[PDB]
């Protein structure tokens, strides 16, 4: 289990911060699991002594297939796997954003159809 | 003259509303 | 986002000008840190978008 890290453990957590913030955004846009795990597992409480496993949970919280997760697990370099997890997160971000945008497009268009019927009666 | 409150990574900025939560019940009796 | 040690060191400074200057310097350092992280994330996101847009086209096709 490779667990290499920089002795300058000051600016590295920012990435994890980003990731958790990113992960937060996930649950904000894509409800998958209870936000309670975020509540108890707070990165600012100094309770995450194995941040590699926090990154693993974040990757698991993504919808990445088994192939992408295997590729990530094959990344021993902590920064590289973290950036790959960021890439998967961004992929799912765009996927869900397009899904919600298209659903909203459909619903507004149906509402416009109903309003067009209303206004066709008003035209009559 | 009160026992020191276990911060447990709960920074309290000045003039800032913050939340203190400690699993320990020994603080509940003091409260 | 200055760490607790930064806050304690700021509180250590007594004179109002000195503590205010330390707060300004901490603000500058936090701004630099945010800028650096945003630049790194921007480069990584650009490299992700370095993926041909046909990747997004196949996403749409699926």
């Amino acid at each position: 289990v490779v667990h290499e890290d920089f002795q300058v453990t000051e600016e590295v957590k920012a990435l994890t911060a980003e990731i958790v913030k990113t992960i937060r955004d996930i649950i904000a846009l894509n409800p998958l699991y209870r936000e309670s795990v975020l509540q108890m597992m707070q990165a600012g409480q100094r309770v995450v002594d194995n941040p590699i496993y926090l990154s693993d949970m974040g990757a698991a919280l993504t919808g990445a297939e088994s192939h992408e997760l295997q590729d990530v697990l094959e990344e021993t370099n902590i920064p590289k796997r973290l950036y790959k997890a960021l890439s998967l997160l961004k992929k799912e971000f765009e996927l869900s954003k397009l899904q919600q945008r298209l659903g909203r497009e459909v619903e507004e268009k149906i509402k416009q159809t109903h309003r067009k019927f209303l206004l066709q009666e008003q035209l009559k | 003259h009160l026992p020191l409150i276990a911060i447990t990574r709960n920074p309290v900025f000045p003039r800032f509303i913050k939340i203190i939560e400690v699993k320990n019940k020994k603080l509940v009796e003091l409260l």
